[PDB]
């Protein structure tokens, strides 16, 4: 196809607060906010990207974190090729709900679906309560890529997703 | 069906109540034609002055609003 | 105790009023942003009418 | 038991000597600064009222 | 593509187990800080709404039918709060599935620390057990939480649990798959639903608490506990004879039970 | 309640051949309603027989309600 | 008379013994906050100590239920007050293991015994300052629970002593934990508006789930001591544990004061990290129940099954409504699928 080579549907799991939408806006239209808005139901945005001279069209969907607007079974993550699990690094309570998103992952996604932990707001270094190296050591016994992203200032915000459509193009 | 008041108002037959009710914000315009979803998912409404507004029939809530560049009647 | 007691009374006393004087000040403190707040509330549905 | 009654009778007498040691706070001192705050309270419970 | 539409259901008279509930999170703002109150009660400035953002608030269930409590209430252990209140936790209820009525409810309470020995209740809410049609509750749930007030289990409840009411169900109903997916319409819908979420949010001061009832799996199935009661299905044998037996007695061939009460005390 | 006790032998009559768990329940609300309007000889001649007798009830539910009423009514 | 009392003592006496040794917690719980005082009468001043309080007691073992543990202290009140005097030599030691408990619910409500026993004079007098001792790192305590409850304690204890043992022995206590020493803490209002700030949470989290806690505070406690002077200087930690824990703790605030607040509560923290860990030695058992599934091949109950695709009583006729219903949505959604 001329428009592109690929189309790759990344999800957005995680906590409330976490930086989901954040992060969506940030990688798509390259804007921050204060200014919450709960996201209900799905979102999504398309990029389209260049990697390894490949044009891959990522449509990255955006999800509820409330509980109030979750349910047991998750159609969402059907048809996902990756998903990334958001937790807060400045909120210990996400960062061990990533347990239970993986869950989700497992018995919702397929079975080989592309995994990423990110810890946004990377940027309070401060309020961080979550380091770099327990969140490391637990991706890793998992196999997971991790990132600490920052949707406020950027942070390594691209990377996480090129990391991703990178590692769904080598499994493709 | 659409009424001069501005409810688009869903009859069954089968019964003799109301499946739902839209009331279109007459502010658009005076509803002259609407038509609905194949599929059944949605619907537009065309105002008088050129408005056209989409409602979502799964979740019964308006999503869209396009006017017409010379305000146009449809 | 009975001369500690009579100074610690008063030492009561005054901590309580500290805390009365704490509170009330920012009863006021809150008390007047409601007023910029509704004011132009009503100063904006002034024009808007 | 004899020693726990001494021992006690060793407590009561270091906080008397702790008492009496201490000077007694001047009730006047303590007092204006309850004055003081007194009249800053009502003169704020006028301004609160208002 | 699918598995089967087979519906699997237990009675509830034949699942032998504690009802299990999950407290999940508390939803909300609470009733701000009035300080107004507070130069009335002094007592109130010693109490988790003024004291911190998110107090370490508990929750008890408890299990009521026809206005009756059925056992005692459960209480979440404890939890501290920091920025959310999630307790994440599953409650055993002392009563079984046998052991409900149809009207069962779980009345339940949010407390806080109201100074020394004293819990002021944040909120309460009530949901029955059962749905409309008697098939005990699947899953998550958001239940409206009346402020300041004890859940209420009489019948009929004064705190249901039970715009954006009805918009929830069909988000829930569209994240589970029911709804059908239309992507181009869909993002569009669910932006408008944020609006009104966020309008309701500061429109009012409502709580929810999500809870979770229990999945009965076996073999990979799901079963829906419905209300039965054991001999359900003993239609009795009702005839319309009268031709010799003019005058049913329904004591006719029973032990005398007050003269054995009489034999068991004399003899 | 000089005649009551003649209805409560209609009550009475019924509650060794009860089948549902609801009417079992409901002859141990009428019990409970009535017993403070019996004399004492009824109640326990006539009536504390009978809740011994659902104490040894089929359904848990109808023995565990038998208890509270023979507590009150005692 | 006596024979007739004698045998309806006995009957009852059993069949409380039956119930309190039930297969059930919540049966012996139900026991408890029903009329368990008032079934004291029955057992009489001496088996309610050598029976009913013996079995109560057993009780506190079960470390898997809080719930039983905290119903306990509940009614342990109205047992020990009945027994009398004889009861508070075998409740001391108890009173005190529910003050390290694992559940914090389970010392608030030991605290709350506590404080009920000291109002109703069942406290031996030194007891009451060694309870006094033991609670008042708890006015610093970050649970609110826990601090309001000790709370309740001191001001009982202050209302029971006199004035002169609320300056020379009870005082001496809460000096530490107060901001300035008010002799009217005897109310609460008092005592509470005199707190000091309580160790934060997450610092106290951090030292209370560290798995070498003993020696976190044994090196925290020589920090103390050159803070004190008791010593010239305090060298590192000499663990990488306590070292990396260290720099956890300062990193996310931990004030000098907040560190001498924890080592008041250093007893209360071992034990009950002590606690704690013996009961997750258990919990590896049980972490099926976290999930929200239900395995019926432990009961092999009938299942029933019906296809969505084709007197009476009210539950039979009820069930029907409900399979109706199930069958209409599958329906619904399949054509409402099948349009687009
Ligand atoms: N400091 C900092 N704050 C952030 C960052 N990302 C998000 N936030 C803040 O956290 C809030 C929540 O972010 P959202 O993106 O709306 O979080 P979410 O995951 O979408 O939450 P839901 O949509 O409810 O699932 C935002 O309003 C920001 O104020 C970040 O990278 N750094
Ligand atoms: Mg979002």
């Amino acid at each position: 196809n001329p428009e592109y080579d690929y189309l790759f549907k990344l999800l957005l799991i995680g906590d409330s607060g976490v930086g989901k939408s954040c992060l969506l806006l940030r990688f798509a239209d390259d804007t921050y906010t204060e200014s919450y808005i709960s996201t209900i139901g799905v979102d999504f945005k398309i990029r389209t990207i260049e990697l390894d001279g490949k044009t891959i069209k990522l449509q990255i969907w955006d999800t509820a974190g409330l509980e109030r607007f979750r349910t047991i079974t998750s159609s969402y993550y059907r048809g996902a090729h990756g998903i990334i699990v958001v937790y807060d690094v400045t909120d210990q309570e996400s960062f061990n709900n990533v347990k239970q998103w993986l869950q989700e992952i497992d018995r919702y996604a397929s079975e080989n679906v592309n995994k990423l932990l990110v810890g946004n707001k990377c940027d309070l270094t401060t309020k961080k309560v979550v380091d770099y190296t327990t969140a490391k050591e637990f991706a890793d016994s998992l196999g997971i890529p991790f990132l600490e992203t920052s949707a406020k200032n950027a942070t390594n915000v691209e990377q996480s997703f090129m990391t991703m459509a990178a590692e769904i193009k080598k499994r493709m | 069906y659409a009424t001069v008041n501005g409810s688009l108002v869903g009859w069954d037959l089968r019964s003799s109540s109301n499946a739902w009710t839209l009331k279109h914000d007459l502010k658009s315009g005076l509803i002259t034609s609407f038509a609905v979803d194949i599929h059944q998912c949605w619907l537009c409404i065309g105002t008088s002055s050129g408005t056209m507004a989409c409602w979502d029939m799964r979740f019964q809530l308006p999503i869209s609003s396009h006017c017409h560049p010379s305000r146009a009647r449809i | 105790m009975e001369g500690k007691w009579i100074t610690d009374q008063l030492r009561w006393k005054i901590m309580s009023c500290k805390m009365r004087i704490e509170q009330l000040k920012q009863t006021i403190c809150k008390g007047n942003e409601e007023m910029e707040k509704n004011s132009e509330g009503l100063l904006k549905t002034k024009e808007k009418n | 038991q004899l020693n726990v009654t001494e021992n006690e009778c060793q407590n009561y007498k270091r906080c008397l000597e702790i008492l009496e040691q201490m000077n007694e706070d001047d009730s006047e001192q303590l007092q204006m600064e309850l004055k003081e705050l007194a009249l800053e309270e009502e003169r704020l419970i006028q301004e609160l009222e208002d | 593509m699918g598995e089967a539409e087979k519906f699997h259901y237990i009675y509830s008279c034949d699942l032998d187990i504690n009802v299990q509930l999950k407290i999940g999170s508390l939803e909300g703002k609470r009733e701000q800080k009035s300080y107004k109150a507070v130069l009335e009660d002094p007592m109130l400035k010693f109490s988790g709404l003024y004291q911190e953002t998110c107090s370490d608030l508990y929750v008890t269930c408890q299990v009521f039918a026809e206005g009756k409590p059925l056992a005692l209430p459960v209480r979440t252990s404890y939890k501290a709060f920091s920025t959310r209140w999630n307790w994440n936790e599953w409650l055993k209820l002392p009563v079984k599935y046998p052991d409900l009525p149809r009207n069962a409810q779980v009345a339940l309470t949010i407390w806080d620390v109201y100074g020394p020995g004293k819990a002021v209740p944040v909120g309460g809410t009530t949901v029955s057990l059962f749905g409309k049609y008697g098939m005990f509750r699947q899953g998550m749930h958001d239940l409206k939480v009346w402020p300041n007030v004890e859940a209420d289990g009489s019948e009929p409840t004064k705190t249901p649990g039970r715009q954006m009411s009805r918009l929830a169900k069909l988000t829930k109903a569209h994240r589970q798959g029911h709804m059908v997916k239309v992507d181009w319409l869909d993002r569009l819908t669910f932006r408008e639903i944020e609006m009104i979420n966020e309008s309701e949010k500061r429109s009012s001061n409502f709580m929810y608490l999500m809870v979770e009832f229990r999945c009965v799996k076996c073999d990979d199935k799901e079963y829906g506990i419905v209300y039965y009661e054991k001999d359900g299905d003993e239609s009795s044998p009702i005839l319309t004879s009268f031709e010799l037996v003019k005058v049913p007695d329904p004591q006719m061939s029973m032990e005398n039970l007050v003269e054995s009460k009489h034999h068991k005390l004399a003899r | 309640e000089n005649g009551l006790v003649i209805l409560v032998s209609v009550i009475t009559s019924c509650l060794q051949t009860l089948k549902y768990c609801d009417s079992k329940l409901a002859a141990l609300e009428l019990i409970l309603h009535l017993a403070p309007r019996l004399s004492v000889e009824i109640l326990l001649d006539r009536i504390t027989p009978y809740l011994l007798h659902f104490s040894n009830d089929s359904v848990p539910r109808v023995r565990a309600e038998a208890l509270r009423t023979l507590t009150k009514v005692l | 008379y006596d024979t007739e009392l004698q045998a309806l003592h006995e009957m009852v006496q059993q069949k409380v013994v039956t119930l309190l040794s039930d297969p059930e917690n919540i049966v012996k719980q139900t026991l408890m906050e029903n009329g368990i005082t008032r079934l004291c009468v029955f057992f009489g001043r001496q088996k309610a100590n050598d029976v009913l309080l013996s079995h109560m007691i057993t009780f506190l073992n079960d470390k898997n239920d809080w719930h039983l543990r905290g119903a306990f202290f509940d009614s342990i009140v109205g047992v020990a007050a009945y027994v009398g005097w004889q009861s508070s030599s075998i409740l001391k030691p108890l009173l005190q293991q529910g003050l390290s408990d694992a559940e914090e619910f389970v010392i608030v409500k030991a605290l709350y015994a506590l404080t009920c026993m000291c109002q109703l004079g069942l406290l031996q007098k030194p007891h009451v300052y060694e309870f006094a001792s033991d609670i008042a790192p708890f006015l610093c305590h970050p649970n609110l629970w826990i601090r309001y409850g000790a709370v309740g304690f001191i001001t009982v204890v202050a209302r029971q002593i006199s004035t002169a043992d609320v300056y020379c022995k009870l005082m001496p206590y809460l000096d530490p934990y107060i901001t300035q020493p008010i002799i009217q803490i005897e109310r609460k209002l008092v005592l509470l508006s005199v707190l000091k700030e309580p160790v934060s949470r997450s610092i106290f989290d951090y030292a209370l789930r560290s798995k070498d806690i003993t020696s976190l505070f044994r090196h925290l406690h020589m920090r103390q001591k050159k803070r004190n002077g008791s010593l010239p200087d305090c060298p590192p930690p000499e663990d990488p544990a306590i070292a990396q824990l260290l720099k956890k703790l300062l990193s996310q605030g931990m004030t000098e004061e907040e560190e001498d607040k924890l080592l008041a509560l250093k007893d209360f923290m071992m034990k009950s990290n002590k606690a704690k860990a013996n009961i997750v030695d258990q919990s590896h058992l049980h972490d099926s129940s976290q999930k929200g599934v239900i395995d019926l091949a432990a009961l092999g109950i009938t299942g029933r099954q019906v296809d969505l695709v084709k007197r009476i009583t009210t539950c039979k006729t009820e069930l029907q409504q409900l399979i109706q219903q199930k069958r209409e949505q599958c329906n619904a959604e399949r054509i409402a699928k099948q349009m687009m």
